[PDB]
């Protein structure tokens, strides 16, 4: 706790209470936050609480690094963590997650983009339920 | 993660602008596009092991990888490189579903590279498994899907590399 | 959305999607264009229904337009009437998607810290809210309303 | 601070284990005042039962 | 667990395949199905509030609230009214269950020698379950009020 | 069932169930009724299916009925037929309940380690729920045989 | 963290000199500066949530950063905003107490830029805060405890930046 | 519309608007009102009136829809009912203007021409116009029938 | 020319709508405005003389353009220019009775900038007498009416500017 | 950078398809297109100084970022904003006669983002003179120019965003 950010605090107590790094920014934002606005003593207490320290520990095991495949960042990050020894690197792992960007949007692909075609081409034919003197009445362009 | 109809949602939302006609037309679009994507995650979800086993025929297996000091040899590492391969068809077949890439960045995308490469996992060798994925899930979802399922294994492929 | 929310517990499961999880979202995108109309309806009805709804609220409610009260002055009625369009955007969103998630991330999340800071009261803002929904429950067809009324209900309930 | 020594029995439904895994499945032990409520709930989930639970530390109904 | 799962678990230990008569509990359970979810909704969006009218009919302005009562002080007030959320919780899921396990494996389990130890009337805990059955049964409407009664003199008579 | 996984995972968020979530008990609900008639049909096929089967797999696998194998013997091969009753039982509660979770508790658990010890061959039990799996789908409807499949399909993936 | 004291103990421990008049003047200075320090803080508790309103109102609402597409908008981000505030004004009294500004680089400052920079969060409004923040709490805390509260938040705004 | 005809009378003598001229645009104004749910009426009632009308005409006129006559087939039954259609719209509009200029325009300049080249005899579009008239003045009250008559009269006249 | 019954009119009729309620509000809307803009007419009618005169009083005379050498310099420039003004008013109670600028268009306005440039009329005079017309009307008209007869005034002013 | 002729082709060939039907139509659009392009383009150019004039009048200026302590103030800055709305100019007006977006990404937008937030520049303001330039230029190129030019316009907006 007392030399460290508040983050960097987070990070130190995943890894001592559950043997991993922070898995997403959900996650950061849950402990953080609790971190926050309650002691250390909270937050501690709230990791052996939870469902994972649950799981895995169980009441009579002592944690251990999990080494996890599966979340995505979660392997190296944590790796990262293991291997400094204790006040080797002060800095964040994860200083937090960076949002992504978007790099295709929803009509460039194919199912959408044809189904567009579809209603934009022939959107303006012959209506059935209508009746024809209503539907040769009935204007295309409309504006403009 | 995010899927078609919450990225309209959520560019709308920056906008500040409420639900418009135009929007709801990307939304109509993706909605008729639902019913053959839920069809081909049946197929793939049934045919997974099959698709595994074909790619890794086809790029894998019969070669120096799986020879002794190759970064396949030993069970171990097998069946990791096989649950890697399992993972990116879940991914992907969640992908299309959704309709986004997204999720693709946001899971399986994001610190791949630096794991591979700490790891020692050749990453063109993981690419041309991918690939080989694509082309026998093209053959099983069918045509329509196959378009839609390929653009998604591409954007794997091109992430990797 | 109701997608998002399936492949999220399947990837919890670590699992391919269940056929039961499937046959749901067939049904749900069958339903996309219905619920697309009802949330057109309230789009075209938007600015009455937020100026009813006010005039609902700041009866039933005097103190919060008194010189005392937060909302009280132009600029203050304003930004009120604003956060009452706001929720509406949001509720629109929410019948699009088939989920609160969108709603919830958006609107119901720090809400609290949020008005408490700017002193607002919570209670006022949940009755605006309901104010709107009995609006907008009049415009909608009554199958339309109900299904209205769960994100509405949502609304009111996470803001209390 | 008050303390609370509880008994409960959890039984292993996942997996049957190798390891011999007494104290696991039968457990008594002393919970701060504030965590036997969480704790209550996690053996409830767990779908462990709970024979018994006794204030081992402070007085009943106590204001400080 | 669920209503339906009692009835294959019964089965299971008898070893017979399921049966017609099996088959009608089954499906009169689905019937009552639309009802309680229509039920839990109500009382979800009502919560705060139908905790808030039972207190007031039953623990508030009450020798418990004066000092020397159970329930004075904050840290003692706050306590039991989150006790009586977790009861309306638990008694809302056991509805949509149609079945009264998840009470025992959760609510009533343990609870008496926790109170026990506490010195937490137990009289005083029922009333307030009671109350709460009053309040619960007027939102719901009648059909719902039936079903939703059982489960909270379930609770009720654990307790006692 | 469906509803106790919905009320399970909202006990740990320790959150009212969400719309979506009542939605799919509804959905579920809804689908009890087909899928006790399929469970039904199965029911009255049970004898005919369970001979059908051993006889299908005794075909295919000489080697288990004959001097060496396991299932050789009058008592042995009641036994064996025994066992392929108890798994279409359990199939037929999967079903109803509309999930594996009934099948899978009774049966799947430690299931390697019991036959290991017996010294049946799993392979040899894997194809005997196959060849049920093929009576059972015959005198289905083709929906109704598509839904008893997966379940089938589960327990054969079970035992591997 | 440091103090005054402490400072001054552990400038003479590395000389391993002995406290001498020099070093005692320094922390009879730090003496009397005490008193005020103390009556500036309690001020500064009692007044928190108003001098955070009170800032936010002055840069942080009313703007683009609240309207959509801003970095504050949505409730989520409005309510970390003023968390962070708080996280400021809290340190910035711890370290006025102290007398020492280092309590606010090993809590606050270290590893803040880099946070910031992933989230997108914008460091120059921010500051604008922390400057807000130091307005307030100098009309509040009279002014001979202004100038010495004005140095922490300078140094915090200094940091950021 | 009858602002416009008064203006361009004044400018015509290059002179303010004469008091008496002022007096109209006055009472006109008062009998918007009135005139706007007359047109509303008929646009309700339109697809009927049409329908009703088309019928009547052709009984009058069998000719018109005989193998030499000009309505004669589907396609050009249909776009009969189209011109009728169009003529009621007109109608509409000029009862809102108060005045049959707008109809005048759009419809009565150049329909000898038109009608010729395409040989539809013009008696024949006149008869289905009082056909419309009849139909219309049965749903309209007799006073508003009789304003409505005028306009309905103008086309008849305009067209012979 | 239009009028604003007929605007209405003609948006429907190029989509070939029948008129709908939306439509009818609008119209309605021009009904109710109707009344007080005959009220106005009438009154610009009968001081229409006087209008011309103070607004003559205001910009155009006690000036250089009156002076010679100046444009209205002269009796028959002089008559010219008053015959002008009296063209503008007359019109603009036209517009204000229509409700629709469109007829300024069709008569006063077209042509009117090339007429004053070959002419050498000084055209920002002739706006700042049109200005001061405006003034006066309004305080005769009232206020209600003033705001509807201003638009009309200011429609010319812009275009012969 | 790439432009449209140059983009399809490129397509095919990483394809390694002949060029068909489908190819030769979208060609055939762009050569339909060009003239117009080329007429607007001369337009812009000829009228580039007064666009970023309007354009700055409309957004920039008379704005706080033009009083002391705003981003533009000093006429270094000043001048360097101006600078920026040309460069935004020319690029667009590149890109409307390519018929790509990609000269964009390549230049003006890679890095933008991050030499902003260095700098201190705000990007909705600027993305807000953009869209000035825009409305401004959409008057001169007239209307089937107009859209054309939007496009880019708009896709310099998204990117800076
Ligand atoms: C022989 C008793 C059985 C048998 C063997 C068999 N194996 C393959 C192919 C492979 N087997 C291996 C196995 C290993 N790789 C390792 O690293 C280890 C531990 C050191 C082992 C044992 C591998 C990697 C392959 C893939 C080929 C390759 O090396 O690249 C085959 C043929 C593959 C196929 O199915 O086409 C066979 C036949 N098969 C039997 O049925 C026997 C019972
Ligand atoms: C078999 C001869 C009889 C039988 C056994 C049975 N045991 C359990 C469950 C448990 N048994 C133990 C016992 C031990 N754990 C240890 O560490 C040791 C000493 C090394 C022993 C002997 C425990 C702790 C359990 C709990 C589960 C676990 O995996 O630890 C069961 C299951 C009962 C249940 O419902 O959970 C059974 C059936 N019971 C019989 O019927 C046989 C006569
Ligand atoms: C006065 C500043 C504000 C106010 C007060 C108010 N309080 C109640 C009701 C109760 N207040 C308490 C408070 C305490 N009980 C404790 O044990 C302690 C700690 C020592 C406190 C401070 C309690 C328990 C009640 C419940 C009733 C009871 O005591 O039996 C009300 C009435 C609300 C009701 O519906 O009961 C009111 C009005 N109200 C304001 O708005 C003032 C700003
Ligand atoms: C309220 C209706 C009555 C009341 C309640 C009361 N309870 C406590 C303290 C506790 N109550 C529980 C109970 C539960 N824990 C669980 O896990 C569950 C199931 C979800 C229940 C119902 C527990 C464990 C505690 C101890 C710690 C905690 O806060 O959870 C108090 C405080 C007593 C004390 O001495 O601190 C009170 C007052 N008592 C009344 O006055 C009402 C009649
Ligand atoms: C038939 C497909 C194969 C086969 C079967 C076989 N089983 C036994 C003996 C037992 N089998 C079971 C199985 C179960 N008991 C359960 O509770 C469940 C879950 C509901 C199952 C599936 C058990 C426990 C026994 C022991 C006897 C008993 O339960 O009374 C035998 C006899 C061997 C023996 O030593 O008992 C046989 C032959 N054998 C094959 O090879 C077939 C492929
Ligand atoms: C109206 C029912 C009540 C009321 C409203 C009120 N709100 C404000 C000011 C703000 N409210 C918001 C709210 C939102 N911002 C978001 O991002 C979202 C979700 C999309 C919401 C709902 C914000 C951020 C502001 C700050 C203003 C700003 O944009 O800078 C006021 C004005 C008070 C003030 O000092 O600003 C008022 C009056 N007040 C009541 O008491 C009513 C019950
Ligand atoms: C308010 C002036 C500005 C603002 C802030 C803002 N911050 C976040 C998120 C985080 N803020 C922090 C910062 C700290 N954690 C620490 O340990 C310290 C040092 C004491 C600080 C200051 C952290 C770590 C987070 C992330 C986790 C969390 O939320 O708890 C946000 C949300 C960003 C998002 O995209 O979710 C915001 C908005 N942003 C502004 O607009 C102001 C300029
Ligand atoms: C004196 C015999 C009578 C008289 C004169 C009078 N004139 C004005 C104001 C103006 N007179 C003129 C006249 C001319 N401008 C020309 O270009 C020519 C021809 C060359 C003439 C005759 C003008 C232009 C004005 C207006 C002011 C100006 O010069 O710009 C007044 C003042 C009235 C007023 O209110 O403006 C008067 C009094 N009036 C009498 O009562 C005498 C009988
Ligand atoms: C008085 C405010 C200003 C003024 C007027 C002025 N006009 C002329 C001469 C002409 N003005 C017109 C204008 C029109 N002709 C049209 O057809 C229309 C629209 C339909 C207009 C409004 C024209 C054509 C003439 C020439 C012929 C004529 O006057 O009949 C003059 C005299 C110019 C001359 O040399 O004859 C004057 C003075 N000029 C000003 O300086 C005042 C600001
Ligand atoms: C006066 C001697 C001459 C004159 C001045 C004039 N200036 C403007 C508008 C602006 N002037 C500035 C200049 C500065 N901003 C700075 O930061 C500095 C250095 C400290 C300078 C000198 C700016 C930025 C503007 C734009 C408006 C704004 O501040 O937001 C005008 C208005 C014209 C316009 O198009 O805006 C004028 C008239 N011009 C003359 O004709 C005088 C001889
Ligand atoms: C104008 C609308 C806004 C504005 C602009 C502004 N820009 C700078 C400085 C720079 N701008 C650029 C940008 C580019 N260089 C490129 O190559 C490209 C793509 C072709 C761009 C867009 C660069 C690199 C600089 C830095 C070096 C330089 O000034 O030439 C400033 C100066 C900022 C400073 O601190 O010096 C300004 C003011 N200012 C606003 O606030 C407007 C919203």
């Amino acid at each position: 706790h007392d030399r460290y950010p508040n983050t960097k605090v987070v990070e130190f107590a995943f890894k001592h209470f559950l043997g991993r790094a922070v898995k997403n920014q959900a996650e950061l934002i849950k402990y953080h936050g609790l971190l926050g606005r309650k002691g250390i003593k909270a937050l501690i207490g709230a990791l052996v609480d939870g469902e994972e320290y649950g799981r895995l520990y169980g009441e009579d095991t002592v944690p251990s690094w999990q080494f996890p495949t599966l979340p995505a960042a979660n392997y190296p990050n944590s790796v990262e963590l293991y291997n400094r020894f204790t006040r080797q690197d002060d800095s964040l792992v994860v200083p937090s997650f960076k949002p992504i960007r978007s790099k295709m949007d929803i009509a460039s692909m194919p199912l959408v983009q044809a189904a567009l075609k579809e209603q934009q081409a022939t959107k303006t034919a012959l209506d059935m339920s209508r009746p024809m003197f209503l539907e040769l009445g009935r204007s295309f362009k409309g504006a403009d | 993660m995010q899927d078609a109809i919450t990225a309209v949602i959520n560019n709308y939302d920056v906008q500040g602008k409420y639900l418009d006609g135009a929007a709801l037309d990307k939304l109509k679009a993706y909605f008729t596009t639902g019913a053959v994507r839920v069809r081909a995650a049946a197929v793939i979800s049934s045919n997974a092991t099959t698709i595994i086993k074909e790619a890794a025929a086809k790029a894998l297996i019969y070669s120096d990888l799986t020879r002794p000091g190759g970064n396949m040899y030993t069970t171990r590492r097998y069946a990791a490189c096989i649950r890697d391969m399992d993972y990116f068809l879940r991914y992907a077949t969640y992908a299309m579903l959704a309709g986004d890439p997204s999720i693709l960045d946001e899971r399986v995308l994001n610190g791949l590279k630096e794991t591979y490469n700490s790891l020692g996992v050749p990453i063109a060798a993981t690419v041309g498994g991918i690939q080989a994925m694509k082309e026998v899930v093209g053959g099983l979802v069918g045509p329509d899907a196959a378009k839609e399922a390929s653009i998604y294994f591409d954007y794997l492929s091109s992430g990797l590399s | 959305s109701v997608l998002t929310k399936a492949i999220v517990n399947a990837d919890a499961e670590a699992r391919y999607l269940s056929p039961g999880e499937l046959d749901r979202i067939k049904s749900f995108v069958a339903s996309g264009e219905r619920r697309l109309r009802i949330a057109q309806t309230l789009t075209e009805a938007r600015e009455r229904i937020v100026k009813q709804a006010g005039d609902q609220l700041f009866q039933k409610r005097p103190d919060v337009v008194s010189p005392g009260g937060n909302a009280y002055g132009e600029k203050m009625t304003a930004l009120c009437l604003r956060d009452l369009d706001y929720y509406l955007r949001l509720v629109t969103y929410g019948i699009v998607a088939g989920d609160v998630t969108p709603i919830e991330e958006i609107g119901i999340i720090g809400v609290k810290e949020m008005y408490n800071s700017l002193q607002t009261p919570i209670p006022a803002v949940a009755e605006g809210v309901r104010a709107m929904k009995n609006v907008a429950t009049s415009l909608l067809s009554g199958d339309d309303a109900a299904e209205a009324g769960f994100y509405f209900d949502y609304l009111v309930g996470a803001m209390q | 601070s008050r303390y609370f020594k509880v008994t409960a029995c959890i039984p292993s439904l996942k997996r049957v284990r190798t390891g011999r895994e007494l104290q696991n499945t039968f457990f008594t032990k002393l919970v701060p005042y504030e965590n036997w409520f969480t704790e209550q709930q996690r053996i409830q989930k767990a779908g462990g039962k709970v024979l018994s639970v006794k204030l081992f530390t402070g007085v009943q109904g106590a204001n400080t």
